[PDB]
């Protein structure tokens, strides 16, 4: 059945706060050519015991976590199920990305304006690859440009500024020069200098 | 150190806290929320309408957050009732796109390093509280164990309205106001 | 090499409480499958009853139960329980307790089922089974008729295992006083009437009765 | 409370024969369904999971399909050792699972009929204080038949009590067992009974009695 399936946790043997989680965390490469999951529990902010699908078995990775590990790796059954919760887990949910989350396309809205600072908002675009360059009369500018970091919206969506400090000429055209998987041509932006 | 891959998916960020007490579930892809489960209404909430064609049992996300209240008492027990430390929250605000007078734009509100998962994101025009335009993501995971989350609120460009973000949180002595100047905060 | 077996079934008075047990071996109850009841009345179909969750405190119960099933599973003893409160002529059943994946076939299928519990609802008392000769008067048959006993079940076998061909045993059925009865015949040829000495063999495990019956035409 | 309707009831069949078996849903299950088979004195067994997913060692000749609400198990070419009650059951709702009513798949043989004999009530049982008079068919085919009890010729209601043996390992008949209850006030009080029986592999129905 084509649905996700989630990782699952097993049983352990100004106000206060106390805090578990469980991540059931999946990581591909090549696609679906290598995949490792790691299943993590994590009391407040330290992670106590783990499984790897690349050791093959839990493993305690603080004192807390020792009790479980000893007691999990004691259940044949437990760790069967989990040596196949790569595939049953990871390979089965990464079939689905492949037709939805993979294909999703945001082409993005390439700006050129001041604040001299000459800044290009390359914004809303997905995925993350992107490649963003400046040049003044087809010259490749690298030596006074300074970008800000990948912005993660949230929203399924990125943003980066790359700024251009610039010594105005009158018969200067600046170009920002933005690739990105979604785009079958890169697209140009201009900026001509006025007063 | 972190591992090197392609794509990272949780497929279950399972958090269940003392504090109230709450839960969360959700599943993410490459970084970002793809749904989470409405614990209360039993009911699964897509974050991107290409995932709105699948299933997902909440029954899923009822069993797993059983499975972290009995691990929360069990380790709560297990650590002579060690308590999480209180983190201070780093807050950023900037715009979803290039800012226009006449041109409507979302304001974002990243709070991050967040922990324990207990946060308030309001936001206020002018000094006082909004309430239409806004909403916000689940608490979304860091490899350090972390959260991070994002408010948003949808507006239309004024030279005289001054926007700002409050945050709070038990990490702090009195509570977070992050203005909205764009002298451009994420370029440093 | 895993199993769950059941135990603590037997005779209940109607509005009395009766907990039934279900020791599992092989394995340790945790995550990724659900442990469940599931009773069966004589003759009827599967009646899924309630599940807890194999690895938490998450337990669902059929809408018909209306609180009087109490499903839970002690750790320590690694056994899952079943207490029935409040009895009727309507809960007589095998009562069987499973390791069913349900929503977590996709992370491992093993489906396991007890051996099943018989649970009998009635005020009646414990009696043997009064044991009548059915000789044939003037190829041939004859047979016993085990009548007024409580509770199911009885065997019936005839020259102690050696005559098996042709022998029919009835399904007791419940008479308006709630006792039970049921027949035994053989297709025996007529040659052989006077020769052998035919005689039914019938057992009573809950009363401890054993009683022997030839035939006289 | 997802409800599940299960189509026939009981059918019978050969050895060889393609068997479909038939479940319904009230509303759409997505997936949420499982195939058991039920034999004689024995727990259910898990033959397919996921709507189709054979359960391992599960032969080749059992299938599963359908969607939504209309669900089907296809036995390719019967066998003997197949010839059990099956069960649906969908497992959507984990709240709330339920089990389909059941089909009962029987062996298909020719007609038979029924070897009638009478059993009058013993001396012993009358110096208690009741009186048994049992009527007995065997290894007939199918399990349609009526039995009648009739003292002096009086027709009976509610004195019967009626049971029947399972289509047998060896030749696939069965076997009834009418039973007249009536205290000794009453026995002794009539003399001529009798036991007339019906059924579909007789020429016209056969009658058995004795005498007081
Ligand atoms: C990725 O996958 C192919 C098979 O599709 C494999 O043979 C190869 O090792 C991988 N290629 C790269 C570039 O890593
Ligand atoms: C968050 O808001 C609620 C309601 O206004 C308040 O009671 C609570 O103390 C706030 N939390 C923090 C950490 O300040």
């Amino acid at each position: 059945l084509p649905y996700p399936q989630p990782e699952l946790p097993y049983p352990q043997p100004s106000p206060e706060d106390f805090v578990y989680q469980f991540k059931g965390m999946c990581y591909f490469t090549n696609g679906t050519e290598r995949v490792r999951l790691v299943s993590r529990s994590i009391y407040n902010r330290e992670e106590i015991v783990r499984f790897d699908s690349d050791v093959g078995e839990f493993r305690a990775v603080t004192l807390l976590g020792l009790p479980a590990a000893e007691y999990w790796n004691s259940q044949k059954d437990i760790l069967e199920r989990k040596r196949a919760a790569v595939d049953r887990v990871c390979r089965h949910n990464y079939q689905l990305e492949l037709r939805t989350t993979l294909q999703r396309r945001v082409e993005p809205t390439v700006t050129i304006s001041p604040s001299n600072l000459l800044v290009c908002s390359v914004t809303d675009f997905y995925p993350a690859q992107i490649k963003v360059r400046w040049f003044r009369n087809d010259q490749e500018e690298t030596a006074g440009v300074v970008s800000t970091p990948l912005i993660r919206n949230g929203d399924w969506t990125f943003q980066i500024l790359v700024m251009l400090e610039m010594t105005p000429q009158r018969g200067d055209v600046y170009t920002c020069h933005v690739e990105h998987p979604s785009l079958q041509s890169p697209i140009t932006v201009e900026w001509r200098a006025l007063e | 150190e972190d591992i090197v891959a392609d794509h990272v998916a949780s497929y279950g960020v399972n958090l269940y806290q003392s504090y109230g007490p709450s839960g969360q579930y959700t599943h993410e892809f490459d970084g970002d929320e793809q749904f989470y489960v409405d614990l209360g209404r039993k009911e699964t909430v897509w974050s991107l309408p290409v995932l709105r064609q699948f299933r997902f049992d909440p029954q899923f996300a009822l069993t797993n957050i059983a499975v972290l209240k009995h691990n929360l008492n069990s380790l709560i027990k297990r650590s002579n009732s060690t308590a999480a430390t209180n983190e201070v929250p780093e807050v950023t605000v900037f715009s979803k796109s290039p800012v226009t007078l006449g041109q409507p734009n979302i304001l974002i509100c990243l709070v991050d390093n967040i922990f324990p998962p207990v946060v308030n994101i309001t936001w206020l025009s002018n000094g006082h509280s909004v309430t239409e335009g806004v909403s916000e993501t689940s608490f979304l995971s860091k490899s350090d164990h972390s959260f991070f989350k994002i408010s948003y609120l949808t507006l239309l460009p004024s030279a005289e309205e001054s926007y700002d973000c409050k945050v709070e949180h038990w990490g702090l002595d009195k509570p977070l106001l992050k203005h909205w100047e764009p002298e451009l905060e994420v370029l440093f | 090499q895993v199993q769950l077996v059941e135990s603590g079934g037997g005779v209940v008075q109607p509005g009395r409480s009766l907990r039934l047990s279900c020791a599992a071996s092989g394995f340790t109850f945790s995550s990724s499958y659900w442990m469940c009841w599931v009773r069966q009345a004589p003759g009827q179909g599967l009646e899924w009853m309630g599940c807890v969750y194999g690895g938490s405190d998450t337990t669902y119960y059929a809408s018909w139960t209306k609180g009087r099933f109490t499903i839970s599973r002690d750790n320590s003893k690694n056994t899952l329980y079943l207490q029935m409160n409040s009895l009727r002529a309507e809960d007589t059943a095998v009562y069987y307790c499973a390791r069913d994946p349900l929503n977590y076939y996709y992370y491992g299928e093993l489906n396991l089922w007890g051996q099943g519990t018989l649970v009998t609802v009635s005020s009646a008392s414990t009696k043997g089974p009064s044991v009548f000769p059915l000789a044939p008067s003037s190829t041939a048959a004859l047979g016993c008729l085990v009548k007024d006993y409580f509770p199911e079940p009885v065997t019936v076998s005839w020259n102690s295992g050696a005559l098996t061909s042709g022998v029919h045993t009835f399904p007791a059925v419940l008479q308006s006083s709630g006792l039970y009865s049921l027949s035994s015949v053989v297709t025996v040829p007529s040659s052989s009437l006077g020769t052998q000495t035919y005689i039914c063999n019938v057992n009573h495990k809950p009363s401890n009765t054993k009683v022997d019956k030839k035939v006289e035409p | 409370d997802i409800q599940m309707t299960q189509s026939p009831s009981s059918l019978s069949a050969s050895v060889g024969d393609r068997v479909t078996i038939t479940c319904q849903a009230t509303e759409n299950i997505y997936s949420g369904l499982a195939w058991y088979q039920q034999k004689p004195g024995k727990a259910p067994k898990l033959l397919i999971y996921y709507v189709s997913t054979l359960a391992s060692g599960i032969p080749a000749r059992f299938s599963g399909s359908g969607s939504g609400t209309d669900f089907t198990l296809t036995i390719s070419s019967l066998e003997p050792e197949d010839f059990a009650v099956y069960y649906c059951q969908t497992y959507h709702d984990i709240s709330e699972v339920t089990f389909g009513q059941g089909t009962k798949v029987e062996i298909k043989r020719t007609v038979a009929a029924p070897s009638v004999f009478i059993f009058p009530p013993s001396d012993e049982q009358l110096k208690s204080g009741t009186a048994s008079v049992v009527c007995l068919l065997n290894n007939f085919y199918p399990r349609e038949a009526k039995v009648q009890w009739k003292v002096d010729n009086a027709l009976q209601s509610g004195n019967s009590q009626e049971s029947v043996t399972e289509q047998d390992s060896k030749d696939s008949t069965y076997s009834l067992s009418s039973t007249l209850t009536l205290s000794k006030a009453d026995y002794e009080k009539h003399k001529v009974y009798a036991c007339e029986v019906t059924h579909q592999g007789l020429s016209s129905p056969v009658t058995k009695s004795f005498n007081r």
